[PDB]
């Protein structure tokens, strides 16, 4: 009672933006719209840490350049806290891009001592585990995708395959590494379908000796870095000289989105795998405030004072205290783990927020009109592969 | 639910095995009572006694 | 080929026993393509003001490995996080002498570590063993909502799945909490007598203290201890004739530092001997990048095996966590610790000393009081 009535019966969480305000905007509405996620009747709110100064919202948009960062961090970070006291942010979301702009977020969390969430598009190396800083690769490593791959495989037992890379500069080495990884699985010979041949004629012929070539050894294939244009030109090589399934049985170790699977071109008994959903930001925006306010929720749920009211009641006084707010914050970020639309969010290491993006693996076979259609063979996440028929 | 007046054959040989083994005992029926079958499971393989 | 040993100690005393010590192992040194160069760094006030000073000062310097020492703080995980931290994406290896932590071991969160005290935790196989000897069928756990005390869960848990064991029962406490004898309702449930926990000092006090309010301080009930609840705030609850722990070397800072010196010492001859001899980044800005040994250096250090300095017996291995570990058993009796039981980690040695089971019981009884109804 008397703690949500001082901290507004809601729950803040502050948005600084280091280089998105609609995206802010709808994460916290669908944050709102999800009734239970916070308890004791606590809703979501969103206060931005932006370089201005104090002053109402204006109902007016002025494009002006800004100033160049200062080559301090620790007004920034003084800056960032003295907002956050004013909000009461118990939980920080940042958008780091550079080594600099993380390290100045990061000390601004240590200062204020409450755990900062920044999404970053590539997952650099990180040193500091501190748990006031916690980072969402929204581009995680691309070995998940060849973790699917060999899921095919592991469906039926395929464990005899051939190599299919169509692009000269494309990273097999993952899936390479996985499929090594178990002493059932049996690559065959290595097949690079390059395109820097000059004629139709040397190219089939090249295609078409590699097909006899892999027939009498593997039974099925594996393509990656294959587009779907040159996934269409293959099958139709293939398909020229009869070559089809399934004595040549399909498959695509490439991630392709379900838009661009089109039915055409594609011999039926292939399969192919894509994205469930297409990572746009808002969705990994909305799982991030979903999984803050989860935390939250959480935290509060055993220390609602602790919880809500952040620990840091000045900008300049850290406070030395048994048990921070936002250590507590940090520590129910750590261990939380959701189920948002792009995916699984789950915390490993105390740092890294990643995004294991659910996919669907489907085959070549016919719809009810008897057209081929793309119906899937199953949903892929965690590494696991349940079949949807 | 009600206590309830309970006595038997083998409410007899209960009685002996509390004389000789020195153990106090408190009774109570069953739910449904069908002595007790192996019996297939809702929502998995088969393991489940009722 | 000036070699650098950079360290964060506590107090000046520490840094300059570290000097004396590198000193001390230079004059021991045979090698002649080794310069012993020592620089002390002190305890920054500020986990924001560390970061920066540490880099500043040993990453610049191109000194070889981290040594840990005791955090300020009496059990805070402050201190040696951000050497983990800063340090461990440059392919540094860093070892803690005052280690005795399980939580650095994930392998995920600073897998460049070698433990130079032995995990809390591991002890907890010792109880085991502890109960390998004298009877104990079956035992109660508790265990805080902790994960340290998780993994000693899981440990134990294995343990006891070598002899086929259910643990009877296993209780997970909450870190924190104010109302503990409630979780204590089912102590009283079960028909054993012997319980295993360990935790911290202010969580076990009113665990301690409540215990004789549901009778358990009366005698027939067996309760084993770690050495975290040995001394402290709860040491004014703690019941007599309970079985606490303790550690050899447990406050020997210098046998610690001379082990650590000899260590370094041997290293540096074996690494300093074959080719692909990645020397030390200089700068905490210009380096990039990870040093080329990386993996190689680790496994080359990873083979000292003698008996150096006062601590002796190094058996580095695993996650970086040294062998056959002494622990000791002092005897609560007066409010005061009488060591009565002394293991090298293979065998326990005991002694004549009195051995009072809770309660102050010179016998030693079952952990099985079969019940007088059934149901």
């Amino acid at each position: 009672c008397q703690i949500l009535k001082r901290i507004g019966h809601a729950v803040r969480v502050g948005a600084v933006h280091l280089q998105p305000r609609d995206a802010l905007l709808f994460a916290v509405d669908n944050l709102n719209r999800v009734e239970g996620l916070l308890p004791y009747n606590l809703s979501l709110e969103v206060v931005m840490a932006i370089e201005a100064g104090l002053g109402d919202l204006p109902l007016l948009p002025f494009s002006s350049p800004s100033s160049p960062w200062s080559s301090d961090p620790f007004s920034f970070l003084q800056s960032v806290c003295h907002t956050v006291v004013v909000q009461g942010v118990s939980a920080l979301l940042a958008f780091p891009q550079s080594q600099g702009e993380m390290m100045e977020l990061d000390l601004v969390s240590l200062v204020l001592h409450i755990p900062v969430i920044s999404i970053v598009r590539h997952e650099f190396p990180r040193e500091s585990q501190n748990p006031l800083h916690l980072q969402l690769s929204l581009e995680n490593s691309l070995s998940s995708d060849a973790d699917v791959t060999v899921s095919i495989l592991t469906m039926n037992n395929w464990y005899n395959f051939s190599l299919l890379l169509c692009q000269e500069d494309w990273n097999i080495t993952d899936f390479l590494l996985l499929t090594q990884n178990n002493s059932k699985f049996h690559l065959g010979s290595i097949i690079n379908i390059t395109a820097n041949l000059p004629s139709t004629q040397d190219l089939l012929s090249f295609l078409q000796i590699q097909l006899e070539s892999i027939k009498n050894s593997t039974p099925t294939v594996v393509m990656f870095g294959c587009d779907m244009e040159s996934i269409r030109r293959i099958f139709e090589i293939t398909t020229q000289f009869g070559v089809m399934p399934p004595e040549l049985r399909w498959v695509l170790g490439d991630s392709q989105n379900v838009e661009e699977l089109r039915t055409e071109g594609l011999p039926l008994g292939l399969i192919a795998h894509g994205k469930t959903t297409q990572s746009v930001f808002e969705h990994y925006v909305q799982d991030a405030m979903e999984l803050v306010a989860r935390a939250v929720a959480t935290a509060t749920m055993i220390q609602p004072e602790l919880a809500l009211i952040p620990s840091t009641m000045n900008c300049m006084e850290v406070e030395t205290t048994n048990l921070t707010s936002g250590q507590y914050l940090s520590r129910f970020l750590a261990n939380t783990t959701f189920r948002g639309l792009s995916g699984s969010i789950r915390v490993k290491g105390s740092t890294i927020v990643s995004s294991e993006n659910n996919f669907f693996i489907w085959n070549l076979q016919h719809d009810p009109m008897g057209k081929p259609m793309w119906t899937r063979l199953g949903s892929w996440q965690g590494g696991k592969i349940v079949m949807d028929y | 639910t009600v206590p309830q007046c309970c006595y038997g054959f083998c409410i007899d040989l209960l009685i002996k095995l509390a004389r000789t083994m020195n153990f106090t005992y408190e009774v109570h029926l069953v739910a449904d009572g069908k002595f007790g079958t192996q019996e297939r499971v809702n929502n998995s393989n088969k393991k489940e006694w009722n | 080929k000036i070699v650098n040993i950079g360290a964060v100690l506590s107090t000046r005393k520490h840094e300059q026993m570290f000097r004396e010590a590198v000193n001390q192992a230079n004059k021991r040194h045979g090698s002649w393509k080794i310069q012993l160069n020592a620089t002390s760094v002190t305890h920054k006030p500020n986990a924001i003001q560390m970061a920066l000073s540490v880099c500043e000062d040993l990453i610049s310097s191109q000194v070889y490995a981290i040594l840990v020492s005791h955090p300020p703080t009496p059990n805070d995980h402050f201190t040696p996080t951000p050497v983990s931290y800063t340090a461990g994406f440059y392919r540094i290896p860093v070892l803690g002498l005052t280690t005795r932590m399980s939580i650095y071991s994930d392998k995920s969160i600073h897998l460049s570590f070698l433990r130079t005290v032995p995990p809390y935790s591991h002890q907890s196989s010792v109880w085991f063993e502890m109960m390998r000897v004298y009877s104990w069928n079956h035992i109660i756990l508790l265990v805080s909502d902790d994960h340290e005390g998780r993994a000693a869960q899981k440990r134990l848990e294995t343990l006891l799945e070598e002899r086929e064991s259910k643990a009877e029962k296993v209780l997970q406490f909450d870190p924190g909490t104010k109302n503990v004898t409630a979780l204590l309702m089912e102590a009283k449930e079960l028909e054993a007598r012997v319980i295993i926990l360990s935790a911290s000092e202010d969580d076990a006090a009113t665990v301690y203290r409540a215990a004789a309010m549901l009778n358990m301080t009366g005698s027939g009930y067996v309760w084993l201890v770690g050495e975290r609840e040995i001394s402290g705030n709860a040491l004014r609850y703690a019941p007599d004739g309970i079985l606490g722990l303790q550690l050899i070397n447990g406050k020997n800072e210098s046998a610690h530092i001379s082990d650590a010196v000899g260590v370094v010492a041997q290293a540096v001859h074996e690494l300093l001997e074959k080719e692909n001899i990645t020397d030390p980044p200089r700068g905490c800005v210009g380096n990039t990048n990870i040093w080329k040994t990386g993996p190689l250096f680790k496994r080359v250090l990873m083979s000292s095996k003698y008996a150096d300095g006062v601590t002796g017996r190094v058996e580095f291995n695993e996650d970086g966590d040294r062998k056959f570990a002494n622990y000791s058993i002092m005897n609560l009796q007066n409010r005061k610790l009488v060591q009565v039981g002394i293991y090298n980690g293979t065998h326990v040695i005991p002694n004549d000393r009195k051995i009072i089971w809770p309660g102050g019981e010179t016998e030693k009884p079952r952990g099985y009081q079969m019940s007088t109804r059934l149901k």
